[PDB]
């Protein structure tokens, strides 16, 4: 409605919304606003945007933003993951990209809780637990049969 | 340059610290007095602070406009940060400790490598006075430099629950805190806090000194202890709620004893192990240079 | 580091074993602490051995059990004089 | 309403892992140790997670 | 009954100023505010040296929010590559000490 | 003999420079091509088909396999361009930061010994080039020092991995062990290897 | 076998290189020990901060990262016009 | 084998 | 309008990060020594040309 001022031809509900916009208490925007270059790269970032939009999922959709962004967890992190999956001692290199990379860090808690959840729910997720490391023994190939 | 006045930045009224409660501003002091306490059969013995290691973390070559207060703020209050010794920019504020240096401290919170226009900044005096120890922020998650994190809460909890006789004694029984609630009062509290402008109390208190600085503490310790109160419910080992014939008393326990809990919750603020280590950091120096 | 039994005819399962941690500093051993609580079965002397912090880790609750016992009996018959 | 096809292995883990039953009472539920008697345990710290 | 109505009468009238019982948006209709760094959204303060109320504080629809979002440049979730290096020998490699 | 044209201005075009290189990427590499062709058409070097990494009979040798495979794992075939560029950029200005490609090397068996000695004609034959990755070697040596002088190691290490230069001019060291990052190459900091303090 | 080549000629083609008019920077003093690269940006109090060297990490220029390993095919596979007899 | 300056990569870890 | 190859200038071209345009506004800008901490130095006549 504020950007109905001096273009309805209602006059009484522009000079309402006239009074209110020259309010102290209240301003009308409409974004871009707030911007955040990279500390290295000096690109920008994430931005604020004055969208006309409800608060609500204005607020849910920033909860969601700063999920990502506070938890200071880079792609790089993920090669710690990627350790833990191969041979001891294998080491992985590159690319370093930085906070221009952003991901949630490993939800180890619920992930664990819904573990609880799910073998006292689904016993036979044991066999599929157990499914995936007989197949990484299978690629391991270090053992076979023989004729002989 | 905005200058500082006999008194502290705080003294401005642009950098008034104030939480949200009962559908108005109210001053920090007024919402400590809501608070009640609990004495338990435990006990709590402050231990001299050692001192802040001597050595300053190097700032890294770093061109971008570093957002430290964002930073700081949002590691010992915020609802979501974790990893925060990794990024490492903390150490930026070294660069602000030297004399003459080109970097200004924006009143944004943010780190310029020059001074630029149209973005007011602390006088840099006061700023190199504060940097030159805020800056150990820096090592908070260095092994030779890293602060303890059980016995310094301890501190944290004489300055908030304790009693003018507590405190001169040195010893509380270990205070379980509670007032009556609003819901989600922790986390609203712990948001409206990491909007405060902390930088100011921080330059206030490593600048003034004598009489300014003695009265900046006296004018300013129920805001120090609101930061502390949101700490101590980050490391309160439970915090439940009470009915109480229709009103909710929420219920922190315990003050001044760091659980060292990492598993979050929604009923207040956690910190990685991280923010524990970076928490403990902040609150040696702070209470270093609040007891001198 | 494992530990032997004192009597050496007694090959059987070893109560607990040491850890040797990097220290040295006494602030990294204040953190190696504040993060030890977090663990099982656990325990620490007051003050280590050539100056370099360790934690025994039991296998069992009752062998920390008997540890802590024997323990609190050498520190008892040391008061004791002291 | 809220099914959703999901990445092919995910759909293979979830036919393999039979009828979703769930004739469990997930009031209030938590996640306790019993002790081998049979009595369910208060949470610990220094021992659960 | 109409409980959920911004605004009533959008007409003129030749007789009066305005005519009776329409209804103005109301002023949170339209306070873009800001966002506090916490990331929660606040009215704009109502006077100099107050905060603003944050939106979720109160009942009132504010129809104007700075929402913030990645540009081009962040990116999450993409996939990436890195250079896998295995032990020289499986016999080696150390499996035992902590 | 009077030329009719401008004189070449020496401070315009170092500011131009200057600007270039603060917003215009190729530019390194632009300079990195003149430096290339030129060392090109000098004829200084070019690639023989027939590798000398080895004594006569020492491939063929059996018990030298795992040396032998080892500088098989280091000896890239030689290349005019990759060659020409090596040498044209020991004096070519440097914009982005020079990294290292990575080695991964435990330095287990003696022939380990050839990586150090694949920096150490790195650190000859190209100076200046070395002198901007070295730290990222440093990384590597640290593994071979601490593999194969533990001790000297141990002491070196607690020393610490690191120094700056007070205005004296003396070192300081860290007193701390840390991986080195190229992000130290623009800083105060230094690799501690290549102190030559005694 | 080489050093001859590598003295007393590539290294004469350095020392021309050396002075070619666009290899403007001072790059490396000779002493490990101490030497850093002198360090400019553009910059302006309307807030701008361009730095001549930065670091962003590997780039398609492919100038970024270097393969030490060149070091090989030099001592090995490549002849030089000093060695070997003759030759302009 | 050839000479590269580069990040010679293989994996790909998803998110 | 001048016939100059104008791409990838003010631009980063990060072999993973792809390309990254930064700002071309630097109204009023000086070419100045800056100290390892990344902070800007007075022009001194001693070293800077």
């Amino acid at each position: 409605p504020a950007l109905l001022r001096d273009f309805t031809q209602v006059n009484w509900l522009n000079r309402d919304i006239t009074n209110m916009l020259q309010q102290a208490g209240t301003k009308y925007g409409l974004g871009l606003t707030e911007t955040r270059l990279d500390y290295v790269r000096l690109v920008k970032t994430i931005v604020g945007h004055a969208l006309n939009i409800d608060h609500f999922a204005a607020s849910v959709l920033n909860i969601n933003l700063r999920a990502l962004m506070e938890a200071n967890v880079t792609a790089d992190d993920r090669i710690k993951a990627l350790q833990a999956h191969s041979m001891i001692s294998t080491q992985f290199h590159g690319p370093n990209q930085g906070a221009l990379r952003p991901e949630l860090a490993f939800d180890h808690d619920h992930i664990i809780r819904c573990l609880m959840l799910a073998a006292a729910n689904y016993p036979r997720l044991e066999g599929i637990i157990v499914q995936i490391n007989t197949g990484y023994v299978a690629s391991a190939n270090v053992i076979r049969p023989v004729s002989e | 340059m905005l200058q500082q006045p006999t008194g502290g930045y705080t003294t401005l009224e642009q950098f008034a610290f104030t939480i949200r409660n009962d559908g108005t501003n109210a001053t920090p002091t007024q919402f400590l007095q809501l608070l009640s306490y609990e004495a338990t059969e435990n006990e709590l013995v402050k231990k001299t602070i050692p001192t802040p290691e001597t050595h300053l973390p190097s700032a890294r070559n770093v061109p971008g406009n570093v957002y430290i207060e964002d930073a700081i703020t949002q590691a010992l209050f915020g609802i979501s940060a974790q990893n925060v010794n990794a990024h490492g920019y903390f150490s930026r504020l070294s660069a602000l400790a030297l004399p003459n240096t080109s970097a200004r401290l924006g009143l944004d919170g943010v780190i310029y490598n020059s001074e630029t226009i149209n973005i007011p900044f602390y006088d840099p005096a006061a700023v190199a006075n504060f940097a030159a120890t805020y800056a150990k922020l820096g090592n908070a998650s260095t092994p030779r430099y890293r602060a303890d994190m059980i016995d310094i809460y301890a501190h944290v909890g004489l300055e908030l629950a304790g009693t003018d006789a507590e405190r001169a004694a040195g010893v509380m029984p270990v205070k379980r805190a509670k007032f009556d609630s609003w819901e989600g009062s922790l986390i609203s509290l712990s948001r409206d806090v990491v909007n405060w402008k902390i930088l100011a109390f921080l330059i206030d208190l490593c600048s003034l000194e004598g009489e300014a600085l003695r009265a900046f503490k006296t004018r300013n310790r129920d805001v120090f202890r609101m930061m502390l109160f949101i700490m101590s419910t980050a490391v309160a080992a439970n915090v439940v709620n009470r009915k109480v014939t229709k009103r909710v008393d929420r219920v922190l326990e315990y003050i001044g004893v760091n659980s060292m809990r990492t598993a979050g919750r929604t009923a207040t603020i956690t910190y990685d192990l991280s923010r524990h280590e970076f928490a403990a950091k902040f609150l040696q120096l702070t209470f270093t240079r609040w007891n001198a | 580091i494992p530990i032997t039994n004192s009597n050496i005819f007694d090959d059987s399962s070893t109560p607990y074993n040491v850890r040797i941690w990097h220290a040295p500093t006494m602030t990294e051993v204040n953190h190696i602490l504040a993060l030890m609580r977090k663990s099982t079965l656990v325990s620490t002397h007051s003050s280590w051995h050539w100056n370099v912090l360790h934690t025994f880790h039991y296998r069992s609750e009752s062998d920390m059990i008997d540890h802590f016992a024997a323990k609190i009996l050498e520190d008892w018959r040391q008061k004791e004089k002291l | 309403i809220t099914d959703v096809d999901s990445t092919d292995y995910g759909k293979l883990t979830l036919r393999f892992l039979g009828t979703l039953t769930r004739s469990l009472k997930m009031q209030n539920a938590q996640i306790r140790r019993i002790r081998p008697d049979g009595t369910v345990l208060r949470y610990d710290d220094q021992i659960d997670i | 009954i109409s409980v959920a109505r911004s605004m009533r009468a959008i007409v003129n009238h030749n007789e009066v100023d305005r005519p009776r019982g329409a209804v103005a948006p109301s002023s949170y209709e339209m306070d873009t505010g800001t966002l506090s760094r916490n990331g929660d959204l606040l009215y704009s303060p109502v006077a100099n040296g107050q905060v603003g109320i944050p939106k979720l504080e109160v009942d009132h629809i504010s129809f104007s929010n700075v929402v913030s979002m990645m540009t081009a440049n962040i990116r999450t979730g993409d996939d990436m590559a890195v250079e896998r290096v295995n032990p020289d020998d499986v016999r080696a490699i150390n499996i035992r000490n902590a | 003999a009077l030329r009719p044209e401008l004189a070449f201005d020496h401070d315009h075009i170092i500011r131009c420079l200057m600007l270039a290189a603060a917003n215009y990427p190729r530019l390194e590499g632009i300079i990195v091509q003149i430096n290339t062709g030129y060392v090109a058409s000098a004829n200084v070097i070019r690639p023989v088909s027939e590798k000398r990494y080895f004594p006569e009979n020492l491939e063929q040798n059996q018990s030298a396999a795992r040396l032998v495979s080892a500088v098989k794992a280091r000896a890239s075939e030689a290349d005019i361009s990759s060659i020409h560029l090596a040498i044209a950029r020991e004096v070519s200005p440097m914009f982005n930061v020079h990294e290292l490609k990575k080695i991964a090397e435990s330095f287990e068996d003696p022939s380990s010994i050839v990586v150090v000695l694949e920096f150490i004609l790195f650190a000859l034959f190209f100076p200046t080039e070395f002198n901007r990755i070295k730290g990222d070697i440093q990384n590597v040596l640290l593994l071979f020092f601490s593999r194969w002088y533990p001790v000297e190691y141990g002491i070196f290490v607690q020393r610490g991995a690191t120094y700056t230069i007070n205005a004296a001019g003396e070192f300081e060291f860290s007193g701390r062990n840390e991986k080195w990052d190229q992000a130290l190459y623009l800083s105060e900091h230094f690799p501690a290897l290549f102190s030559d303090v005694p | 076998n080489i050093a001859v080549a590598h003295t007393d000629h590539l290294s004469v083609v350095y020392a021309t290189m050396s002075n070619f008019m666009l290899n403007f920077t001072n790059n490396f003093s000779g002493n490990h020990a101490t030497f850093k690269p002198d360090q400019y940006v553009i910059t302006s109090p309307e807030g701008s901060y361009k730095p001549i060297i930065e670091r962003q990490g590997e780039t398609v220029d492919g100038l970024t990262i270097i393969d030490t390993s060149i070091v090989w095919p030099i001592l090995c596979q490549c002849t030089y016009p000093l060695v070997r007899i003759m030759e302009e | 084998k050839v000479i590269f300056n580069g990040l010679d990569v293989n994996t790909e870890v998803q998110p």
